[PDB]
């Protein structure tokens, strides 16, 4: 039983019924956690950890803004929905989870063959840094330039002075 | 039975290893609460808890059992999601951070080339679980404490992350065990004495410990985010906060005092030469010895957590933000440029081996 | 490196569950037209212990097998089967000679590697005895290419990095040779 | 310009937390002194013949 | 010419050679049109997705069903649980069906 | 959005209904209808009506106007000239 | 005057670490050594009389891909991921006991099930538009048509 | 003019002192950071007076001999 | 269910809820990049994934500051 399917089923239910802004900042965290875990267990543990290191800091800053802008509006308001229309919507959605229509690509299993030629064996992050700091160093230096612009941009927007 | 009984232990052996791992960490956390009051008591010329259990050894048990026997305060029985989700996120975060702590060579539940990132990433989730208590709450002291938690997180997160990255840069690895074994000939306290202070200052701010206890400031916000918490939700938050103190004390011993490496190589060999290596008793003693070295260094920093609480007054958090952004960040980013330049000048760029 | 791939065992069985991994066997032997050869039966610790003696004995055959791979131009695994069989036999010859000439010295060294995370720096003493025994009986010298002979790390008198734990058998066997050979 | 200490002298006391470490040392001295606590009810604090208690 | 398809250890990966032979063909001055390099393009795309090879396996499985062939009699044996890659399955002389250790290497 | 949608006929109509729920001498209320004479309100009844007409239209009479008000038409004039919709949150308008 | 009562909780905390390390170092090392003795339970548990002293294998750390290939290769020779053998020649069963993992290559569940994360112009095209799969089916059909030549 | 603000291009030394007395968090962070590139500029001195750079690691795969295959190699045949 | 734009009901009714949708939508692109790069054993895709994460975090900050100042403008009297 792939229990990640159940997790996304609950998350989709709570995204349809979410009312206030605090629930939305919880839908975000309830989305990154399935992403981080599935990356950890299937494809990339490096990027599972990079997601946690960067998105959490963004989440708390996002949460602190909710405190300064919460404006009483959706606590006392009413929503109608209907339990039957919610579950029927989620049932129809769950029916079609085939993002791709290449049946052979989705059904036939493949393998790779290992070789011993790579005797200098290092992590993916060392190769990523090796290329990023040598061949795509321009991409890194532009990213540094964009980060500098954000620093100036945030000040010229928020600072009253 | 016999054969089925014997190989069922083999089927359950690693679970007991984890249970023993969990038990060992909880014993230190339980008796850190006792040790803090004993240490503060004698520094304050009192005794501290000595009436609950023989010489006070059951004080931690009494505090947990009494709090676990208290009514939980909440508007409704179905409102457990409100004041329990926060404590659990905080507790699960710090406990998962212990998976990468090696008590000896290879004696960590999780070993990977990105153990450093996992350590920083796991603890950042605990910060999120703390702010969840002020979830549109009508308690103004809980709300006021949530604002201060975010302000402290912004202060220490950059400095603590960058300091650990400099240590990882000196060894060119993000594996915690490799960083410990890289300190055979030198403990990083000597080359990076400024960074050890900054790491400990960041640890005090991360754990909301005095002089950075602006979150749970009793004289300001009665109990901070805990003012509405009673019984089990209060224990879990209290347990996780003292688990974080043990974790950051153990990380101070790992990043700067060689982790589990012996204080004296001569004495370490002398003690281990009494036991035959072909007997299982050698590896028990070695496990006790290596963890003892880690325990001694971590005990000193757990002592230092209590020591700074009993000597220094509290600093306002708006001053903490200026201190971290105007003083600590410029110094740490200077060393992140200083250190690679020194190593390149002497042709000593690190590699993993 | 602990990256999950599709060519070997992954970190845990949750990775297998997500990938629906099937660990597949093939009961067919190599075709009868291809000549047979006995595979090398040594595990990781003996092979690492014997790595520099296989290099000093099979250097011509190792290079010839690798040079065949370059000249194969993509048709590698097929066109170098004959060269590969020479490499396997030569490597087995070294392991055979170790177990008949330097058996105790050889088994001492790779039992230390198993005891010491398979790090060469942790087992210098047993390695020195094995190097001395192999050189006398097989005329094989460990050489690290690209550096002067007197800057080889395994011959360093006062290494900076040393094992925290001492292999008791290596300590005993090192003392015995000290008092009996270098009088 | 009218200070008595050099820039490095004031920065060494500042960066290395000179007075903070002194306060810790003073606190550590108390750790090795005799505490004041008496064990009530096995021991009683001093009383005087003028003491006012139960009638 | 920037590097593409770099393996996790810094060298060329499995499909770099296919890509390299495509670039050499397309940029060779002896070619009037790009028709000679069409088979090299399919080979590179087959190296990544194996779509035609998966399609062939689809035909073989389907063709075996219609002739009543047993999937377990014509396929390859497999084990789904890593703990049960036992010495008996591996064929060792003193093999056993007891589970293997995968908890800590 | 932030502008009035009031007409003189609606404000008069809502004013009459709110004044009908009180104990007035006559139910026939128009613009010229005075509070003291036609409806018969003393000092306290008049200010009960003014606050009742405040709640209906979400307006607040100033002290100077309230003390000097005589007729029903004066109230309708005041509501039309001073009514503003209440400001909404930053999300109600742009979303 | 060293207050011994204040130092008691530190002694228990010290013994807390030693409990974890003493158990983990010995229990794990013993299990690795036990499973390296042979391919069945009667050799792992029982100790032969003619056997020598027990040499222990310590837990491994700081591994890479080569150590994963080594671990599988050791399993095919000894039935253990850290088995021990210095025989110059393998058994006959080693020639045909290779393990090849075959796995699906599908996108993560969160990509194809999240209510918001699964919606994009190219994802809708891949899921609802047959333009892409019509072209790629022509390539597969050419493979069987061209067999005769 | 007892405590005026120095002009950097007129009194460089006094300008350095002002910031080292009033803004230590700026003066000394820069001073530490300057020691990075300065040591990198002293690297040529080390290559001539202390010791040379090490030989590069064999991290480019198996070292293939730069020659043709030996066509007279025999031994360990089928 | 996608073609009838069911995602328009899953997005909350605050401006910040639109910000979260944008982050989730971009995060879908990065997960697809990581998945393809890992299958191909290609580090260029992982370099792309790392760039997307850093850039997506930049616009999150720039958009937040605009929303922060927008709220300040409403609370402008500040007679205190
Ligand atoms: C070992 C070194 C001490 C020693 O030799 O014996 C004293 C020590 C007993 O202290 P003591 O007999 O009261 O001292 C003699 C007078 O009473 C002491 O009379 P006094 O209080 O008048 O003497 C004062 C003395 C304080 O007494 C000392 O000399 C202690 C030395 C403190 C520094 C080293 C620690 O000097 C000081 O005040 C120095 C304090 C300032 C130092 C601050 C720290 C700087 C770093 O004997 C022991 O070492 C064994 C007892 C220690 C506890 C063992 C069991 C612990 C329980 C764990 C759970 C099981
Ligand atoms: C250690 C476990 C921590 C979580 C345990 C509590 C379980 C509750 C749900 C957790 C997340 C599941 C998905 C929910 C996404 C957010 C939607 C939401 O609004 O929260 C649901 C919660 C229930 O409120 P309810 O009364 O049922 O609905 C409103 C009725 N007008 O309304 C609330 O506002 C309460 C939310 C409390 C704070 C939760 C913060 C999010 C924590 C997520 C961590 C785990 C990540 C998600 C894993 C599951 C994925 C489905
Ligand atoms: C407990 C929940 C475990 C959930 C689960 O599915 O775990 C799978 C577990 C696998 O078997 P395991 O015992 O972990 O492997 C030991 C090999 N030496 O198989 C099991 O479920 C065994 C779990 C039983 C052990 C529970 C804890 C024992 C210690 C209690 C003290
Ligand atoms: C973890 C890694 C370790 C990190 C820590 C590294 C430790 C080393 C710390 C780096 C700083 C070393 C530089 C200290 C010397 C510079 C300070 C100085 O000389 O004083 C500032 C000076 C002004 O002179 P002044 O001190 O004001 O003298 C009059 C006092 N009334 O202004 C000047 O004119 C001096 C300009 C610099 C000249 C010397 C170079
Ligand atoms: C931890 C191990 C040391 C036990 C301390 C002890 O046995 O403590 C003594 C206990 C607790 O009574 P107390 O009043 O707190 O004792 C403190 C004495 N003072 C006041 C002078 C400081 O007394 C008893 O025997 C009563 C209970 C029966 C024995 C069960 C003890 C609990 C077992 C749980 C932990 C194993
Ligand atoms: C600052 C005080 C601590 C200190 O000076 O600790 C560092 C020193 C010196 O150890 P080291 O040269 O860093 O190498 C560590 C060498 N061992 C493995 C023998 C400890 O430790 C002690 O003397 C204790
Ligand atoms: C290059 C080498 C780096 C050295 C590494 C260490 C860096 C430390 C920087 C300290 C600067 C400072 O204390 O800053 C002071 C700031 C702000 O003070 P201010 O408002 O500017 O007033 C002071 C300026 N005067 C004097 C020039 C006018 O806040 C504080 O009081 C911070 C107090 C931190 C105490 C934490 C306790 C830690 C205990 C550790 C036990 C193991
Ligand atoms: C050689 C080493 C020493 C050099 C010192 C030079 C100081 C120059 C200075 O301070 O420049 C002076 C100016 C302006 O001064 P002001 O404070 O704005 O006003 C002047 C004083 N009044 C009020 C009397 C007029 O400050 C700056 O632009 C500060 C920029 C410093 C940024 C440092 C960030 C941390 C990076 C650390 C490395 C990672
Ligand atoms: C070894 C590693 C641990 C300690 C590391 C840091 C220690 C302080 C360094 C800065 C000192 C400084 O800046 O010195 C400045 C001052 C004194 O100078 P002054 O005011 O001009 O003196 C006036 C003129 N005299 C020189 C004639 C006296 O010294 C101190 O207050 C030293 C206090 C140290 C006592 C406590 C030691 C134990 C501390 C706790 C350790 C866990
Ligand atoms: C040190 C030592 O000899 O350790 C013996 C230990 C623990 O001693 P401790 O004083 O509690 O260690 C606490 C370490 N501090 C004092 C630095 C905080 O005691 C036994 O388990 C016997």
């Amino acid at each position: 039983m792939n229990l990640e399917i159940l997790d996304l089923s609950i998350l989709g239910f709570y995204s349809l019924i979410s009312s206030n802004s605090f629930e939305s900042i919880a839908i975000l965290v309830a989305t990154i956690m399935p992403v981080i875990t599935e990356l950890w267990y299937n494809y990339s543990q490096l990027f599972a950890l990079l997601y946690t290191l960067i998105y959490v800091g963004a989440v708390v800053i996002l949460f602190v803004f909710i405190l300064s802008v919460i404006n009483e509006k959706e606590e006392y308001e009413y929503e109608y929905s209907g339990l039957f229309i919610l579950i029927l919507v989620l049932l129809l959605d769950d029916l079609d989870d085939n993002e791709s229509n290449d049946n052979d690509y989705n059904n036939v299993y493949i393998t790779d063959y290992a070789d011993w030629f790579n005797n200098y064996n290092e992590s993916d992050l060392s190769v990523i840094g090796n290329l990023l700091f040598t061949e795509y160093a321009l991409l890194l230096l532009i990213i540094s330039f964009i980060l500098l612009m954000s620093i100036i941009g945030l000040i010229l927007i928020v600072k009253k002075d | 039975m016999l054969n089925n009984l014997f190989d069922f232990i083999e089927y359950i052996e690693y679970w007991l290893i984890i249970v023993a791992f969990v038990a060992s960490v909880l014993i230190v956390v339980a008796y850190l609460t006792v040790a803090e009051r004993k240490t503060m008591g004698y520094m304050q010329r009192r005794l501290g808890p000595n009436a609950v259990g023989y010489y006070g050894v059951l004080m931690a048990v009494a505090d947990a059992l009494k709090l676990l026997s208290k009514e939980i305060v909440l508007p409704h029985n179905g409102d457990i999601i409100y004041v329990m989700s926060g404590p659990l996120i905080s507790l699960f975060s710090v406990l998962l951070s212990w998976a990468v702590i090696p008590f000896g060579p290879g004696l960590s539940l999780l070993d990977s080339e990105y153990s450093i990132i996992y350590l920083l990433a796991s603890g950042s989730i605990g910060v999120f679980g703390t702010v969840i208590v002020g979830w549109m709450s009508n308690s103004k002291y809980t709300v006021l404490a949530t604002v201060r938690t975010t302000a402290q997180l912004i202060s220490y997160e950059l400095v603590l992350t960058t300091v650990v990255f400099i240590i990882a840069l000196i060894v060119s690895s993000l594996n915690i065990n490799v960083i410990i074994e890289s300190q055979y000939n030198i403990w990083y306290i000597i080359p990076f004495f400024p960074l050890c202070l900054i790491f400990f200052i960041s640890a005090l701010a991360e754990t909301a410990r005095p002089p950075f206890d602006n979150v749970e400031a009793e004289s300001e916000l009665v109990s901070g985010h805990m003012t509405e918490l009673s019984a089990s939700p209060f224990v879990i938050f209290f347990l996780s906060e003292y688990c974080s103190m043990v974790l950051m004390s153990t990380l101070t011993a790992i990043f700067f005092f060689g982790g589990y490496l012996p204080f004296s190589n001569t004495i370490h060999h002398l003690i281990l030469n009494l036991f035959d290596q072909h007997s299982i008793y050698y590896f028990i003693i070695e496990g006790i010895l290596l963890s003892g070295y880690l325990a001694i260094k971590a005990n000193f920093f757990m002592f230092s957590f209590v020591w700074i609480r009993a000597a220094a007054p509290r600093l306002r958090y708006d001053l903490l933000i200026l201190f971290c952004w105007y003083v600590l960040l410029p110094i740490v980013f200077a060393i992140v440029v200083f250190a690679p330049g020194i190593l390149y000048c002497f042709d000593a760029l690190p590699v993993i081996i | 490196s602990s990256t999950h791939t599709n060519d070997s065992l992954n970190s845990s069985n949750y990775v297998d569950k997500l990938k629906d991994t099937h660990f597949v066997f093939e009961n067919d032997k190599l075709p009868s037209e291809i000549p047979d050869v006995e595979e090398v039966g040594a595990t990781t610790a003996p092979l690492l212990s014997a790595a520099y003696f296989i290099g000093a004995k099979c250097q011509d055959y190792n290079d010839d097998f690798m040079l065949c791979q370059k000249e194969a131009k993509g048709n590698g695994p097929i066109d170098c089967l004959k060269e590969g069989r020479r490499v396997t036999r030569c490597a087995s010859g070294v392991l055979k000679d170790l177990n008949t000439h330097c058996s105790d010295e050889f088994r001492l060294h790779w039992q230390c590697l198993s005891f010491s995370n398979l790090e060469y720096k942790n087992c210098r003493k047993a390695e020195s005895l094995l190097n001395k025994c192999v050189f006398e009986k097989m005329n094989l010298v460990k050489k690290i290419p690209g550096i002067p002979e007197d800057r080889q790390i395994h011959l360093k008198q006062n290494p900076v990095l040393k094992p925290v734990a001492l292999h008791q058998d290596s300590e005993v066997a090192f003392k015995k040779a000290q008092n009996e050979n270098s009088i | 310009e009218e200070s008595s200490e050099s820039a490095l002298s004031k920065a060494t006391k500042w960066y290395l937390l000179s007075e903070i470490f002194r306060g810790l040392y003073i606190t550590l001295e108390m750790y090795f002194r005799a505490p004041y606590t008496i064990y009530y009810p096995f021991e009683k604090g001093p009383v005087s013949p003028r003491f006012r208690g139960e009638h | 010419a920037p590097l593409q398809q770099v393996g996790r250890h810094g060298g060329p990966n499995k499909c770099f050679g296919e890509f390299q032979r495509v670039v050499e063909c397309m940029t060779n001055a002896k070619h009037d049109s790009y028709e000679p390099c069409n088979n090299l393009k399919n080979d590179y795309l087959e190296c990544r997705k194996h779509k035609v090879e998966r399609y062939k396996a689809f035909l073989m499985q389907k063709h075996a069903e219609e002739l009543g062939k047993d999937p377990e009699e014509i396929g390859a044996p497999f084990v789904r649980k890593r703990r049960f890659l036992t010495s008996k399955t591996l064929g060792l002389v003193d093999g056993d069906d007891y589970e293997i250790g995968v908890e800590k290497i | 959005q932030s502008a009035s949608t009031l007409t003189k006929e609606d404000v008069l109509t809502r004013s009459v209904s709110v004044l009908r729920g009180f104990e007035v001498k006559t139910k026939d209320i128009d613009l010229q209808t005075t509070f003291v004479q036609d409806l018969g309100m003393d000092s306290l009844d008049l200010n009960d009506a003014l606050v009742a007409l405040e709640e209906e239209f979400d307006v607040v009479f100033d002290d100077k106007t309230a003390n000097e008000i005589k007729t029903v038409g004066e109230v309708v004039d005041f509501v039309l000239a001073n009514y503003l919709p209440t400001e909404q949150s930053i999300n109600h308008t742009i979303r | 005057m060293i207050p011994f009562e204040a130092l008691i909780p530190y002694a228990i905390m010290f013994a807390g670490f030693c409990l974890g390390g003493g158990v983990m170092n010995s229990a794990i090392t013993a299990d690795i050594t036990k499973r390296a003795r042979g391919p069945n339970q009667e050799i792992k548990r029982n100790v032969g009389e003619d056997e020598g002293p027990r040499n222990y294998t310590k837990p491994r750390y700081n591994t890479d891909q080569w150590d994963k290939y080594f671990a599988v290769r050791d399993l095919r020779l000894t039935g253990s991921l850290r088995g021990q053998s210095d025989n110059a020649v393998a058994e006959e069963s080693f020639k045909t006991n290779s393990i090849q993992p075959y796995s699906n290559t599908r996108r993560p569940w969160v990509l194809r099930r999240h209510i918001i994360m699964k919606n994009s112009p190219t994802k809708w095209a891949r899921k609802y538009s047959s333009r892409r799969d019509e072209r790629e089916q022509e390539i597969k059909d050419d493979y069987i048509r061209g067999m005769g030549e | 003019a007892i405590g005026d603000y120095p002009v950097y291009y007129k009194q460089p030394i006094r300008w350095l002192s002002y910031h080292a007395h009033t803004r230590p968090h700026v003066f000394y962070a820069i001073a530490v950071a300057a020691l990075g590139p300065v040591f990198m500029m002293a690297t040529p001195l080390r290559r001539k007076f202390l010791y040379d750079d090490h030989e590069p690691l064999p991290a480019n795969g198996y070292p293939l001999p730069n020659r043709s295959r030996d066509k007279t190699l025999t031994g360990y045949d089928d | 269910m996608d073609l009838i734009l069911l995602m328009l009901v899953a997005v909350g009714l605050n401006i910040i809820d639109i910000y979260i949708m944008i982050e989730i939508l971009i995060m879908g692109c990065t997960v697809n990049t990581i998945y393809s790069a890992s299958l191909d054993n290609d580090m260029i895709g992982l370099i792309y994934s790392l760039i997307q994460i850093i850039i997506a975090g930049v616009e999150s900050a720039i958009g937040l500051s605009i929303l922060v100042n927008y709220n300040r403008i409403r609370n402008s009297e500040e007679i205190e």
